[PDB]
């Protein structure tokens, strides 16, 4: 009973394992997507045709799931870490951060 | 694409950064009346994207809960929609 | 239990009521995505980093959802449908058919 | 970079596995998890190159105890015996 939106989430590395393979940063703001995909999917949910069709079918046949609230735009962050040979390395990491969310 | 050109009122379906209960879109404004899972009836409204709008504005006619959706395409036009529940059906089916 | 994959769904326009505004085709194979996104996410689920990161966060903090199984590529289908003044036109609806799923 | 490595799989197979093997550009893994009775269970398959280093690294105190080990050699994974923390 609240719709697809982005939600805050900070991922602390020490706090989950990778304290000691990742020199920098110690964490980063990842965000995540969650919420209802109701009928009708509004404009700001950036739905596909498939998802709009599926929402209508779910409303007539409940064995077919509703669309899911998921990231529709992600961005990169770079990290400093030590690898499988253990050199200190700078690396871009793709699709780390949720920039916006939609019903897909 | 095709840029948002339309301004609609919203209630229940407002974007999370909506200013004063309006929303903008390249699609249609809508109003919808429906029963939820408890047979409580509610009226909500907002913006629909252009892509997929044929399907959503037309609806399917026999969903689990009674509803009626209406669409229009001029500024703030959804403040005039007064959609009404479909007549109820008697007998099993 | 069973994990994220694509599933059959045929959408028959006249069962859903659309056959008086869609002259052709009478329906089409839309499919859908559904299923688990466990840890670890195996290759064939095409997760993004974010979905991976979040699957790990969910095993430590269950307050944060699993990655979800959604379409990751979609194809188009064309239709003959009515317009406002009862003109049949032809158009290519994007993103109607699911071609593949993933954990996102 | 195409897929080039062949791994065993079990529990984590794609629907089109050939004799219980998958093909990838990342790593083969195996992993042992522990349910609610302690009656545990051992699964394996393929990990995509992307984010492999997130999934191969070992993270303490989840909901459960589990351990995962990776590698990159043909069937390196069919005789990998991870042991619980």
């Amino acid at each position: 009973k609240s719709s697809c939106k982005r939600h805050p989430l900070y991922v602390d590395f020490s706090d989950v394992g990778w304290n000691d393979w990742i020199v920098a940063p110690p964490g980063y703001h990842a965000f995540y997507c969650h919420g209802e995909c109701p009928f009708p999917l509004a404009d700001h949910l950036n739905s596909t045709n498939h998802a709009i069709v599926q929402t209508l079918v779910n409303s007539v046949n409940s064995k077919i799931p509703k669309a899911c609230c998921v990231p529709t735009e992600l961005s990169a962050i770079s990290m400093l870490y030590l690898d499988e040979n253990e050199k200190v390395v700078l690396k871009n990491y793709q699709d780390m951060v949720v920039e916006g969310c939609g019903c897909r | 694409d095709t840029l948002p050109f339309l301004k609609c009122y919203c209630s229940g379906h407002c974007p999370d950064d909506a200013i004063n209960n309006t929303c903008i879109t390249n699609g249609h404004c809508f109003a919808i009346i429906e029963e939820d899972d408890q047979g409580e009836t509610t009226l909500t409204s907002g913006c629909l994207g252009l892509e997929g709008s044929d399907f959503q504005c037309r609806d399917t006619p026999i969903p689990h809960q009674r509803r009626s959706i209406e669409c229009c395409r001029t500024n703030l036009c959804n403040q005039y929609l007064q959609p009404t529940l479909p007549p109820v059906v008697i007998g099993p089916f």
